[PDB]
């Protein structure tokens, strides 16, 4: 398997407003 | 103004002015220790400068150290700042196209939205509430998973624009049609659904154990190869320009990054695929749908479940929980084709196998628009 690509299918980092 | 670095790249010096107690209309997630610029909200300062990017890291703010930041502290750390802004960044790599004049889109909502309700959202702060019959003011499409807009009769001075879902129009009823798989042409098989719910063991499983029918479409990766890979088979090793590139190109059924390092999945990947008379087999997130069916990939996508809250306890980490059952109740896209419950993964395999090889036999109804 290819580990980096099942990383890339956690979800996405939260966002912040500033 | 620029500056070059002794051992790094060559950094990007910004001014733009923020009000107190005022946002300057710029969002930051964490990729690693960095700090990323990862949207540009219309109707704040930051827009208006046109000096932030999506993609920008930010290295300093007024002489801080912004690299190593959660972004919970930078949230905390602008909040408390105002005058002169002056920021250090390492440009974006990223392509966007030449400015475009500001097209708005008025649309009339036919359903309910509550961001505090939605566990997707990227920015909660951002999100934006509206019921049926509400109009909304489409300022924004860049991000066709998350679209720019003002609420007509929102009485608070906005200034801001809010996210709201980028939804396809979907009907009450959509035309449908028989299409039969041909025998060596195997339709993609595609997984999703939350995370822990097996479904990376599921593929695996038939990746191993029927390894002769079944094939993976080659990703493509920024990373630099290396020694036992082979830039064929392991990845399609690319440099970062080429693979920002074909992501403007819509060349990518679904992106993401790692390390510091991008990774994907390419159309033409699976294309390749399926011409092979092998199944392709491929998870995605529920946000990459869209990309995948309007393409002429004729997938057929499965969704993976887990039980109900009571016997999710009986099989059982409290954080978890919570979160799949959550995603469960968003599940109602419905852009699958069958769902799997998976209590026991060999129970939860065969069924999937069953559905699977069911392809060659019987014909299956896909929107019309495939055939047309």
């Amino acid at each position: 398997p290819r580990l980096e690509m099942d990383n890339v299918l956690k979800p996405p980092p939260e966002e912040r407003l500033i | 103004e620029s500056i070059g670095q002794y051992g790094g790249e060559t950094v990007k010096i910004v001014r733009i002015e923020k009000a107190r107690d005022i946002p300057l209309g710029a969002t930051v997630r964490n990729e690693m220790d960095s700090v990323i610029i990862s949207r540009i909200v219309k109707g704040g300062a930051a827009e208006k400068s046109g000096l932030l990017h999506e993609g920008d890291e930010v290295l300093e703010i007024n002489g801080i150290e912004i690299r190593g930041k959660d972004v919970n502290e930078v949230f905390d750390l602008l909040s408390d700042m105002h005058g002169t802004l002056t920021f250090v960044l390492i440009p974006s790599q990223q392509i966007k196209p030449p400015p475009a004049k500001e097209t708005v889109i008025h649309v009339k909502a036919h359903f309910d939205y509550d961001p505090s309700d939605d566990p997707y959202v990227p920015c909660r702060e951002l999100g934006l509430s509206f019921q049926k019959g509400d109009i909304l003011h489409v300022i924004s499409q860049e991000d066709p998973n998350w679209w720019q807009a003002y609420r007509e009769g929102d009485e608070d001075n906005q200034p801001l624009a809010g996210l709201v879902p980028g939804k396809e129009e979907i009907l009450t009823y959509e035309e449908m049609s028989l299409y039969h798989q041909p025998a060596n042409r195997k339709r993609p098989i595609i997984l999703i659904g939350p995370q822990n719910c097996g479904q990376n063991e599921l593929r695996q499983r038939l990746m191993n154990k029927e390894k002769d029918r079944f094939a993976s479409a080659v990703p493509h990766t920024t990373r630099s190869r290396r020694d036992q890979e082979v830039a064929g088979r392991d990845y399609h090793f690319v440099s970062r320009q080429a693979f920002e590139a074909d992501i403007a190109a819509g060349k990518f059924i679904e992106h993401g990054e790692f390390e510091k390092n991008l990774y994907g999945t390419s159309i033409d990947s699976v294309r390749q695929v399926i011409n092979s008379g092998k199944i392709c087999l491929l998870s995605l997130r529920t946000q990459s749908l869209k990309t995948l069916r309007n393409s002429d990939l004729k997938p057929y996508i499965i969704f993976i479940a887990p039980p109900s809250q009571e016997r999710l306890r009986a099989l059982l980490e409290l954080r978890e929980i919570i979160e799949k059952t959550r995603e469960m109740e968003q599940n109602n896209g419905h852009y699958f084709d069958t769902a799997i419950v998976n209590s026991d993964l060999d129970k939860a395999y065969q069924e999937l196998l069953r559905l699977i090889n069911k392809l060659d036999t019987e014909p299956q109804w896909v929107p019309s628009t495939w055939l047309r």
